[PDB]
């Protein structure tokens, strides 16, 4: 039995951490939801 | 139960002890998470049930109480920020450049940061405080790192 509980309100942040590369790849989507890489 | 809008935890009693399965974002009345979050299953807010109103496996997205309410999009060039929701840790902005998944159907932006199973349905937003889609359906690539798609769904 599954429930939600409030984690905060949706709003950009000034002076958030800033981090992560932007990587651009060929990607497959399947039938059941699953991303894969295409080589 | 809660109708306010913002970021939820996804919880359950199933497992062991009170365990976060995942997120998600009530805006305007409806409840939008990932499909793989709940499988479809109703929801419980407080003394209130919030049962499903539409959903997709393929692009692994589901609404409660009406449908799917957000249609901002990724405009392509600037930066965003992941509203990170981990288990049993305070909700967190992290600010990021999108990368791309070039598909067959099309490109979709995508962001290249790793947090728990439990953070899947975290929104991603905009400079305006938009939910652009929501985090937590990707890829691991080459190097061992995993990559989310920007996943939106459509405003009827
Ligand atoms: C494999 N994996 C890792 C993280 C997530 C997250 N939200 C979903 C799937």
């Amino acid at each position: 039995d599954m429930y939600i509980e409030r984690a905060g309100d949706i709003t950009w942040e000034k002076d958030a951490e800033v981090t992560g590369n932007s990587p651009r790849l060929d990607v497959a989507l399947d039938e059941s939801g699953d991303f894969s890489l295409v080589e | 139960g809660e109708t306010t809008d913002g970021v939820y935890r996804v919880m359950t009693r199933r497992l062991l002890g009170s365990t976060q399965v995942g997120v998600g974002v009530m805006q305007e009345g409806v409840f939008h998470t990932m499909w793989h979050v709940t499988k479809g299953a109703a929801l419980r807010s407080g003394e209130g049930r919030l049962d499903p109103y539409w959903g997709d496996v393929k692009q692994d997205l589901v609404s409660y109480c009406g449908p799917w309410k957000l249609d901002a999009a990724w405009d392509g060039l600037s930066e965003v920020q992941l509203l990170a929701v981990p288990p049993g840790e305070r909700a967190k902005n992290i600010q990021t450049l999108p990368g791309i998944f070039k598909t067959k159907d099309g490109d979709i932006g995508a962001v290249a940061l790793d947090y728990p199973a439990g953070t899947s349905g975290s929104p991603i937003l905009d400079k305006c405080g938009r939910v652009i889609g929501l985090y937590g359906n990707g890829v691991v690539i080459k190097n061992g790192s995993y990559v989310s798609a920007i996943t939106q769904g459509k405003r009827e």
